[PDB]
């Protein structure tokens, strides 16, 4: 099954890259939201 | 007397054997490409 997992690991690799970039995006979004007078972050 | 006997005719064509020949050829060519690429069936899964 490992050699069959190799066939779709390209999908999984690009998916992992997209997830990483999306999480950097969310991190910057949260950083901007911090300086907006929200008491949740406290 | 052939009008009261001889059974019933059949418009039958041996297309199934042709289809099996095509399927066997496809399997052979796919195996040949796998061998040439060095990527065997046991090596893909």
């Amino acid at each position: 099954t490992l050699q069959s997992s190799h066939i779709t690991e390209w999908l999984f690799t690009i998916h992992d890259d997209v997830k990483k970039r999306a999480l950097e995006c969310f991190l910057e979004t949260a950083k901007v939201a911090l300086k907006g007078r929200n008491k949740k972050f406290q | 007397g052939a009008l009261n006997n001889a059974g019933k005719g059949m418009i039958e064509t041996n297309i199934g054997n042709y289809i099996q020949q095509q399927i066997n050829l496809l399997e052979f060519i796919k195996m040949e490409m796998a061998d040439v690429a060095g990527i065997s069936k046991q090596r893909e899964g």
